[PDB]
């Protein structure tokens, strides 16, 4: 299907809630709160949990925004 | 900037958007298919 999951589709209607320059923070701090609550520690699942968050506003249509920085992982 | 301006609230964003929990899910099923 062209059309994107439909996880992913409500991701970027929640996204769209906030200001641009609020999508990285707030990114960070909603791949922070999985990171803890589902106790993930392998170092690759770790990388790709905050890789995804970064490239959200990228995959969701924030021109203004593109991917956020990369910041060290907690 | 002043102080009538639109001042954005990140955190206050954050929880009216239910803490993005969408992409809290969306985050995790990708992180664990790492590898
Ligand atoms: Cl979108
Ligand atoms: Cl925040
Ligand atoms: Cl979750
Ligand atoms: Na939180
Ligand atoms: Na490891
Ligand atoms: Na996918």
């Amino acid at each position: 299907p062209k059309e994107r999951p439909p996880l992913l589709r409500l991701c970027c209607t929640e996204l769209h809630k906030e200001n641009p320059e609020c999508v990285c923070s707030t990114l960070r701090r909603a791949a922070k709160a999985t990171r803890v609550r589902q106790g993930t520690a392998a170092a690759s699942q770790v990388q790709r949990l905050f890789q995804t968050a970064r490239h959200l506003p990228s995959t969701c249509g924030f021109a203004g925004v593109g991917t956020c920085p990369f910041k060290a992982t907690p | 900037a002043g102080p009538f301006g639109p001042r954005p609230s990140c955190p206050s964003e954050f929880v009216s958007a239910h803490r993005l929990s969408a992409c809290e899910s969306w985050i995790h099923s990708e992180a664990t298919n790492a590898g």
